């Protein structure tokens, strides 16, 4: 009887880590982006002349 | 003429072919080896020039 008031905070915390997981990749796909713009330059403007 | 960019080293030119879902490109570079020293100087007087 107190197993269907479990499965309210099993369901809960599945969510709450849902988002995190969500947010975590949504986040670092930018870093990405934002450090292949930095190997750029780096290959550039210091192995050579811009 | 950005450098690294297409092959390493200087870059001459290029193919592309195909791939079951992309591409592949082939870079054709130019390399140097086979140095030595010699000695140097900026500039040369002559005549006060
Ligand atoms: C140009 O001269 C320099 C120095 O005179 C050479 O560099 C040395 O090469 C010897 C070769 O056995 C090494 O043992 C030394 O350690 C080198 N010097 C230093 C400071 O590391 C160089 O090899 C010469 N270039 C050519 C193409 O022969």
């Amino acid at each position: 009887e107190a197993e269907v008031q479990i499965d309210r905070l099993i369901t809960g915390r599945l969510q709450s880590l849902q988002t995190y997981v969500t947010q975590q990749l949504i986040r670092a796909a930018e870093i990405r982006a934002s450090a292949n713009l930095a190997a750029t330059k780096m290959s550039e403007c210091v192995l050579g002349q811009s | 003429k950005r450098v690294d960019f297409c092959g390493k080293g200087y870059h001459l030119m290029s193919f592309p072919q195909s791939a079951p879902h992309g591409v592949v490109f082939l870079h054709v570079t130019y390399v140097p080896a086979q140095e030595k020293n010699f000695t140097t100087a900026p500039a040369i007087c002559h005549d006060g020039k």
